[PDB]
């Protein structure tokens, strides 16, 4: 998923100075337990800009010769202004490089957002609108083409497309069709905000979205909802929930996790699942502090070996210890977060299967979870659905669901097995 | 806590 390139990168500090920003240290952890380093800022027209080689998130590894290794903030800050104005930097940089290779839903080769545009305008202003043509395109799109054709059709109508198809659409089409032209943050971002109603807060959505989302998509749900909202999530969590809930709740939505470490810690493996284990099962009563700490504070692929180590020393697994040791919304609150760190395709695989097992449909979280997951891992859920349940996600659509409806989420899981 | 350089 991430690529690790080092590079020296030699700076002259001129009259604006270096021109970025740190941050890190052993007192003022980046994320959680990491002493490193970071640069968190880059200045336009500052020696860093400049030069290009620098970029926000680096990990600086050393400065004129000099390890910056388990050094508090103010002893890493202190190397850069006792520094000359010739500074040589060492840093690590980490790259994405994966993409949509696991979403169902693809960049379509020959997109023209203008034609898109046209004819969506036509088929909302046909005779009894155009469903059909309005789902092939929307669904058979990247999010980001979604983007251009909203703004192609605001330029030659001059009004907004979700507006025109508010009218245009109801029912659970309306809601699948409306998701899937926000912005993946500002999706994830509307739906926490719809969840919290005071004591009539939707924890059930709250959990799915907090407990799932990565440290860089919380990031970006955090600045959007800002700005959407005019509140920062976090004080919205706390205004809305209580007890040892609220505090996994605003831990998690931080985004401040771990980041995947080069080094597996077999030591700290082994001490966080005898800490989980004497928190819980082996006491009376549960120390929920130290389950929230290790859980939320870990990298997932640290926690993964985690738990299969404590079934070392309990008789239960995670998740059975989990259902021994507490209830309710703190119950269903780890019981998500395990089962997305062990096996996340899984975990929106078992929800799907949730979702329409039964009488009727829990509409809301089938099309949340088509519509956030469908450029993410749809293809690694639909592997995992079909493994479990035999039949393939595909078939539990059509069998639960009807009409245009029906043919827009069956787009988005994007075919069958 | 982020520190200009
Ligand atoms: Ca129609
Ligand atoms: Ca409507
Ligand atoms: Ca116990
Ligand atoms: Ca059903």
């Amino acid at each position: 998923d991430y690529l690790v390139t080092e590079e020296e990168i030699n700076l002259t500090r001129g009259p604006s100075g270096l021109g970025f920003n740190i941050v890190g240290g052993t007192d003022q952890q980046y994320v959680s337990n990491d002493s490193g380093i970071y640069v968190s800022r880059i200045k336009e027209n500052g020696a860093a800009a400049l030069d290009g080689r620098l970029q926000e998130g680096d990990k600086i590894l050393s400065v004129n010769g000099q390890d910056l290794k388990n050094l508090l903030h103010q002893d890493a800050v202190d190397l850069f202004r006792n520094a000359g104005y010739a500074v040589s930097l060492r840093v690590q940089h980490r790259l994405q490089v994966q993409g949509s290779a696991y979403g169902s839903v693809k960049a379509y080769t020959n997109f023209d957002a203008e034609r898109d545009a046209l004819n969506i305008e036509t088929a909302i202003k046909t005779k009894g609108v155009d469903e059909v043509t309005i789902v092939n395109i929307l669904t058979n799109r990247s999010n980001e083409q979604r983007q251009d054709i909203a703004f192609a059709y605001q330029r030659r109508t001059k009004k907004e497309l979700a507006s025109a198809l508010k009218s245009a659409l109801s029912g659970h089409l309306e809601t699948v069709i409306l998701g899937l032209l926000k912005t993946p943050a500002q999706y994830d971002a509307s739906e926490l905000k719809a969840s919290m109603k005071g004591l009539g807060t939707d924890e059930d959505s709250l959990i799915e979205i907090i407990c799932s989302r990565t440290n860089q998509e919380l990031q970006e749900i955090n600045r959007v909802y800002k700005e959407m909202y005019k509140t920062d999530l976090e004080k919205d969590i706390i205004s809305d929930t209580s007890g040892d809930f609220r505090k996994l709740m605003v831990a998690l939505a931080k985004g401040r996790r771990a980041e995947d470490g080069s080094v597996i810690d077999y030591e700290l493996i082994d001490q966080d699942a005898r800490d989980l284990y004497d928190a819980g099962v082996k006491r009376k009563g549960t120390d929920v502090p130290k389950w929230i700490s290790i859980m939320t504070e870990r990298s997932v692929p640290h926690l993964q070996k985690v738990f299969d180590r404590y079934k070392s020393y309990s008789p239960y697994d995670m998740l059975e210890s989990i259902r021994k040791e507490v209830k309710g919304d703190l119950e269903n609150a780890f019981l998500n977060l395990v089962q997305c760190i062990q096996n996340k395709p899984l975990y929106f695989a078992d929800r799907l299967y949730d979702s329409m097992k039964g009488k009727g449909t829990r509409d809301k979280v089938l099309i949340r979870i088509m519509v956030s997951r469908s450029e993410v891992d749809m293809l690694k859920i639909r592997s995992e659905f079909k493994r479990k349940y035999g039949k393939s996600l595909y078939y539990y659509i059509q069998q639960d669901t009807k009409g245009d409806y029906q043919k827009a989420l069956l787009y988005l899981c994007g075919g069958d097995d | 806590p982020s520190t200009t350089l």
